[PDB]
């Protein structure tokens, strides 16, 4: 069934971040693979990820939230970086096992 | 144990051309060469060729940025590009056991490149640097304006990226320039070292962007500029030329063997040529340091023929002027009919020795396996030399007194003459 | 040199590039404001012991 | 000798910057011979003719 | 030229051991360095009582 | 298969002449081939006033002999197509010869010739003398060679091997017709050269041909005598010259090596093989295997290094060279003197068998055509008084181990003091004391 | 001057008299706007045949009048305006050293349409040498160049910068009325001369920007 | 008209970037740029630089 | 940084004022008295505790 994509709907939503009007990738903490894989981001998703997040900023320094149209939806928020991440960790664990043996 | 092999050299459906030989070396070098270079490119993708050479240990789709050196160095390979205006080789070398490690990525470099943007990125400011250190020799930068001054398109294009253009190529140039240039039709597989049918099996059984002859360059026209570069450097080097000869052109071997009947280049460490016409004929002008050659290159559609000088700047004048008298004195029957047997034998030897290398082997086995289709006998290339007549010598000498030149100079030109004053 | 004292004196500099000129985040919190208070309190506690420490 | 080179490990690399033949003994042999090749290699210097 | 220079004598100030320009100086080697880690290791020794 | 090609190779014949003169060759297929002949003699083996000679001799050994003056000899070579060329350095020397198969008892003849008949003519001699001065002023341009010769000039200061084989310019101003005849005289002997060919030639013809134009027998038993040199002692020091107006740094640094007959020589060379070499054009970039060449790229600490094993008879030099910005030399030799402690302590197995396969493909390399096969047995004979086939070198390869390496790498490497010549803007690399101390501790 | 200043008279190092080359050099630089110049050796300065050149100028149209307007005035431009239809610019060129002169023209067009911009710039100059010069175009220039020379002048600098390259090259000061007598005095014939002398000496070029579609100077 | 210019307080400045180096679009904003004559080159010691 | 004596917020000041901290080759015996009246205090603080505590 859809007992899955129920939770995940609901947690999404319970999360809040899409309040700030942020994506789901927009709120990774920026480690080392996070840090590579943004400098892999084409200009055009790089600025529009630096707007969302500067517009999150100025929102929390407020106090203020944006107004209910205004947010994210479950099946709207684009997981732009997902596939860059997933591929510097492709690599990353390459090196790793390739320097091991 | 081993012994003597046979040259095989088979051609599959798609065109594509596979000459392989066996001499039980210990170590077996495979080639990729191909009809593609800067003379396929227009104003708006040049470099494009360039940067294509310094991406080959780029991301592939089977193989890693990473896996690709860390797996050819493993087996103690190598792996290198070599592209003249016209032709590119993708070549690796390692010993025999390795043959078929190696190859993987050879595969993968040639046919299979992403060009990810990233990597295209971070690669381009290469350029600049590999551009800096190749003109560090003043020879290639006069080469460079030579080309330019002597053609209007095709040829003319520089062999290094121009600086404009440094870090404004796409992976979308790289893209099409790879697709419309390294077609089924217009490579090679060459390889020594190796059973011609595992060299075969690899190609067919493996190759992708393939059939047909995609972008096509346009014919060479020739133009007869004359570039100047004052840069201020002591030492003068200039090049003089006519439209020459093309390959497997009739009039080939006459330059040739007009090429070494005037000197291309000395024989004797230290020594001064005598067998040379034109360094004689220089030396008897100028009586400062120097050097002078016959310069000769042979293209698809064209060539060009002439002479190279480097002297100080105050002589220039007088050494360029004796360079020509040189040409011109050749173009009235001043060859004798031994000038011609000393070069003829000058000319095997140095095309004989020039294949002891495996790479100058390859490189042969391969420009003709592409360029042609079969392998000439090496008696038959001496063969043809031979039958040069001292008229034919004598009247490649007048085409170039006759035609149209185009010059190219760089150093402190102060004393170096115009085209119009030879 | 530098134009402005704030920037070359060797402890000026110091005041400035961590209570003056100091980059900090536009949104933080009320909860980020214990740390001073941390740190004042300390100065107070040596000051008051100090005083006592000496009956 | 339909070779480029012929008409047109080991290795030494160098260094420049960016942003001496003095006799005729350290000059021959520098005319350009004919073509200009150019070389690139993942593990070896650049090299040109 | 580079060719004219030539490093001074060291005569004065040699160890006994590396004082023949003809002699091995790896032979002492174990030696020099030997009494010299000696001094060494005894003042640590000292310090640490 | 790797295994068998190797055994295939032709067996390299050798036969000593009773004058003392050896002759060996290595028959191929080939139409086309070289012969010349590697004489035991360079700058090792002049003194203080005529340092230069064998230098001064490889300038006029072509010059003509007396049995045909300039213009003939050199005439004679050219027009039979055949490349003649040679070099001279520290304790070898040697005049080879490229030609046509066919041509290899002319060849051998013009061979004898000039190390037996040499013209020295003295209007010639008046003319190398500034040819030679002017080389000396570009050759000081060439910062790597200024580098070594100041290497050498101090890791064996106050010995023969101090010297540059160059010479002075003192020597080069006076050096007489005298000296010159004196060197070849003294030096240029039978039982102290060796006539190799390589290419498709045959022994025999070729050995015949020897006796033929390499006569001049001894009488007494001193004539059969092949000088043992005194042994150069090596002084850990240092030479630091300064010029802030070079463009970029040169750092050379080494330790004594063992010399030629050492078994341990192959175990260095495989060590080499580890640390390799580096230069800002190699493709591989930061992905290189080595681990000097990666960090080389990630901090951008030089524009090339690279090891070296020169070895002599007695004696040598194992080390690196560099080169570097001003700013980065610090972090450069830091990163070079780690990776040399991790020789002598932590080398991998995984280390070793890549070194190995580097090196086995670096040594088929010096095999590639018949000049380079024609100096490897000039060479071996002259240094290991016999020819190492490939398949030797393969087996004394194939024994090398990652214990191996750290021995031999702690026994030559391992708290020794090094020898350090440092050219151009060197402030940031600073302190024999401090450099001495990174031959310690991993 | 007299009380204080001082390096002697004469007049030191010559300049050795400027040769005619007539080269061809071309800048491939990407820019999408391709600039080119297109001479041949014109009148020296206070020539003769000087005032001829400056007629040909405004007769061909020597840089506009009418703010954004389309120069009417001007041959070159309006057939060069027939024969492209994108944006552009082209004008008479001329220079008058002492010893030597330069005389053509020079254009700017989007990279694509260069070759029918310098084409059609050059007819323009054919055209006018033969006999393509009304008697009156040759009026209008006249005075569009007195006008322009005489409002040239309005400035202390434009007006100091005349009074000191006579009293230098010359040694005294032309009365206006002579310059503009010596302007009018030039006939429909002076003019197409001077055209026909560009037509028939040797030409130098000079290019600039993508030059994918420029033409070479033996292509005109 | 022998003048270099008549055939081909104020002054306001620029800046690019060196090492390497670092809009036009109608009839309009490009008329009146094609070399009226000669090149003439200005520097003062209190104002811009100039170029014809 | 390749050495973490030059990179680490500590080592790199430990390092900057007394290992690679450039001094000049000729100061004498009179430039000692800087160290030692610094060694002096921390003695004199590790004994006057030692006495404050009884
Ligand atoms: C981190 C700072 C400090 C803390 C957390 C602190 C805390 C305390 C505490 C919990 C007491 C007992 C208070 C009570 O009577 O219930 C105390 C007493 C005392 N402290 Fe401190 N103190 C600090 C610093 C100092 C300093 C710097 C001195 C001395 C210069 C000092 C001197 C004294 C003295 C004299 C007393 C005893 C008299 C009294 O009980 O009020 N204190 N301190
Ligand atoms: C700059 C460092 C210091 C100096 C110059 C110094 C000097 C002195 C002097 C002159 C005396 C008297 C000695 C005598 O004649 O009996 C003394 C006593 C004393 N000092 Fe210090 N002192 C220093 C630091 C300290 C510190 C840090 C403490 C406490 C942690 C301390 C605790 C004492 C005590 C308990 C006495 C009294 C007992 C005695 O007289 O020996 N001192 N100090």
């Amino acid at each position: 069934g859809r007992l899955m994509d129920r939770i995940r709907k609901w947690y999404y939503n319970a999360a809040g971040f899409n309040k700030y009007g942020l994506m789901r990738d927009d709120t990774l903490y920026e480690d080392d693979d996070v840090k590579e894989a943004l400098k892999r981001l084409p200009e055009d998703l790089y600025n529009e990820r630096m707007f969302r997040i500067k517009r999150a900023l100025d929102l929390s320094l407020k106090h203020r939230i944006l107004p209910k149209e205004q947010w994210v939806k479950y099946e709207e928020d684009k997981p732009y970086l997902e596939p860059y991440l997933k591929e510097v960790i492709r690599e990353r664990l390459e090196r790793e096992a390739w320097n091991k043996k | 144990c081993p012994g003597a092999e046979d040259l095989e050299i088979t051609k599959l459906p798609n065109g594509l051309i596979i000459a392989s030989l066996e001499n039980f070396s210990p170590a077996s070098r495979i080639g990729v060469f191909i009809k593609a270079g800067s003379r396929y490119e227009t104003t708006a993708n040049l470099g494009t060729a360039h940067l294509l050479r310094l991406a080959s240990p780029l991301t592939t789709k089977g193989a890693s940025s990473f896996r690709i050196t860390r797996g050819i160095e493993a087996v103690g390979g190598s792996l290198s590009v070599y592209s003249t205006r016209e032709k590119m080789t993708y070549c690796v070398e390692c010993l025999r056991d390795h043959v078929d490690t190696v190859m993987e990525y050879l595969l993968n470099v040639t046919t299979a490149p992403e060009f990810r943007p990233w990597e295209v990125t971070d690669l381009q400011p290469q350029l600049k640097v590999d551009k800096a250190v190749a003109f560090q020799s003043p020879q290639v930068g006069v080469l460079e304006n030579l080309h330019a001054a002597a053609y209007k398109t095709a040829l003319a294009n520089p062999l290094y990226c121009p600086d404009y253009r440094i870090g404004k190529i796409t992976s979308e140039q790289l893209h099409h320039f790879v697709q419309n240039n390294f077609t089924s039709a217009r490579m090679a597989l060459v390889g020594i070292g190796v059973k011609h049918s595992d060299l075969k099996q690899v190609a067919e059984q493996f190759l992708n962007i393939r059939s047909g002859a995609g972008t096509s360059s346009a014919k060479a026209t020739y133009w007869g500029g004359e570039i100047r570069e004052q840069n201020g450097h002591s030492l003068v080097h200039a090049a003089v030329v006519t439209e020459g000869a093309a390959v497997g052109s009739a009039e080939a071997n006459a330059f040739s063997v007009l090429q070494h009947v005037l000197g291309a280049g000395p024989l004797i460490k230290r020594g001064s040529s005598v067998t040379s016409k034109l360094y004689q004929g220089v030396a008897k002008a100028t009586t400062q340091p120097f050097d002078a050659s016959a310069f000769n290159v042979n293209y698809s559609d064209s060539g060009l023929f002439g002479f190279y000088t480097i002297s100080q700047a105050a002589h220039a004048g007088e050494v360029i002027r004796a360079a020509m008298n040189q040409l011109k004195a050749a173009a009235q029957g001043g060859v004798t009919e031994e000038d011609v047997t000393k070069a003829k034998n000058q000319l095997k030897a140095t095309y004989l020795m020039s294949v002891e290398t495996a790479q100058g082997l390859l490189n042969e086995i391969g420009s003709e396996a592409l360029l042609s289709g079969t392998h000439t006998a090496p008696s038959v290339v001496a063969q043809k030399i031979d039958s040069v007549t001292s008229a034919d010598v004598v009247n490649a000498a007048k085409k170039f007194v006759s035609g149209k030149k185009s010059m190219a100079a760089s150093g402190d030109l102060g004393s170096t003459p115009f085209l119009d004053e030879l | 040199m530098a134009p402005n004292i704030r920037k070359s004196h060797p402890l000026l500099k110091m005041i400035n590039n961590s209570l003056i000129d100091l980059p900090a985040p536009s949104n933080i919190s009320a909860w980020w404001n214990f740390g001073s208070l941390l740190a004042v309190c300390l100065m107070t506690q040596i000051l008051t012991g100090l005083l006592l420490a000496m009956h | 000798m339909l070779s480029v080179a012929a008409r047109s490990x080991x290795x030494x690399x160098x260094x420049x910057x960016x942003x001496p033949l003095l006799c005729r003994e350290s000059m021959s042999g520098r005319s350009a011979r004919r073509d200009l090749v150019a070389g690139i290699s993942l593990n070896a210097p650049a090299s040109v003719r | 030229v580079h060719n004219d220079v030539t490093v001074p004598d060291f005569s004065a100030y040699r160890r006994e051991d590396v004082m023949d320009a003809t002699t091995s100086s790896q032979t002492s080697s174990e030696d020099r360095k030997g009494f010299s880690y000696l001094v060494t290791a005894t003042a640590c020794v000292a310090t640490a009582y | 298969t790797y295994a068998q090609t190797l055994q295939n190779i032709p067996e390299t014949n050798v036969t000593t002449l009773d004058n003392g003169l050896r002759v060996a060759s290595e028959e191929s297929s080939q139409p086309t081939c070289t012969v010349g002949v590697w004489i035991g003699a360079g700058s090792r083996y002049e003194n203080e006033k005529n340092n230069g000679a064998g230098y001064f001799v490889e300038h006029l050994a072509f010059k003509g002999t007396k049995k045909r003056p300039c213009a003939a000899f050199e005439k004679e070579v050219e027009s039979m197509g055949a490349h003649f060329n040679g070099y001279t350095s520290r304790e070898q020397t040697a005049f080879y010869i490229k030609a046509l198969s066919k041509d290899m008892p002319k060849v051998v003849e013009l061979l004898a010739d000039v190390v037996q008949n040499c013209a020295l003519e003295e209007s010639q001699i008046e003319k190398e003398r500034g040819v030679i001065l002017q080389e000396l002023k570009e050759m000081d341009n060439d910062m790597t060679n200024v580098t070594f010769d100041y290497l050498h000039a101090t890791a064996f200061q106050g010995t023969a091997l101090a010297r540059t084989v160059e010479g002075t310019t003192e020597n080069i101003k006076h050096l007489t017709r005298a000296d010159l005849a004196s060197y070849i005289d003294t030096h240029f002997k039978a039982p102290r050269m060796v006539l190799a060919a390589a290419g498709g030639i045959s022994h025999k013809e070729l050995v015949d041909a020897a006796r033929q134009h390499f006569s001049g027998v001894s009488f007494t038993y001193k004539e059969d005598a092949v000088p043992i040199l005194p042994r150069c002692r090596f002084t850990g020091s240092e030479i630091r010259a300064r010029d802030d107006a070079l463009p970029v740094a040169h750092v050379a640094l080494a330790v004594e090596g063992p010399g030629w007959a050492d078994p341990d020589n192959v175990v260095l060379h495989v060590a080499n093989a580890i640390i390799g070499r580096y230069d800002r054009t190699f493709g591989g970039g930061k992905h290189l295997s080595s681990r000097l060449a990666a960090l080389a790229v990630e901090h951008k600490l030089c524009h090339s290094f690279q090891t070296f094993n020169t070895s002599y008879s007695d004696t040598g030099l194992f080390g690196f060279h560099f080169v570097a910005d001003p700013l980065s030399i610090d972090d450069m030799m830091f990163c070079a003197q780690g990776e040399w402690m991790r020789l002598c302590t932590s080398t991998t197995e995984s280390e070793v068998k890549r070194a190995k396969n580097h090196l086995r493909s670096a040594m088929v390399a010096q095999l590639d055509g018949t000049t380079p096969v024609c100096e490897t047995i000039g060479s071996h004979l002259l240094n290991y008084g016999r020819r190492i086939s490939l398949e030797e070198w393969d087996s004394r390869i194939s024994a090398v181990d990652a214990r191996m390496v750290r021995d031999v790498c702690s026994k030559y490497i391992y708290d020794k003091c090094p020898a350090l010549a440092a050219v151009g803007p060197i402030e940031q690399l600073l302190d024999y004391n401090r450099i001495r101390s990174g031959m310690y501790w991993i």
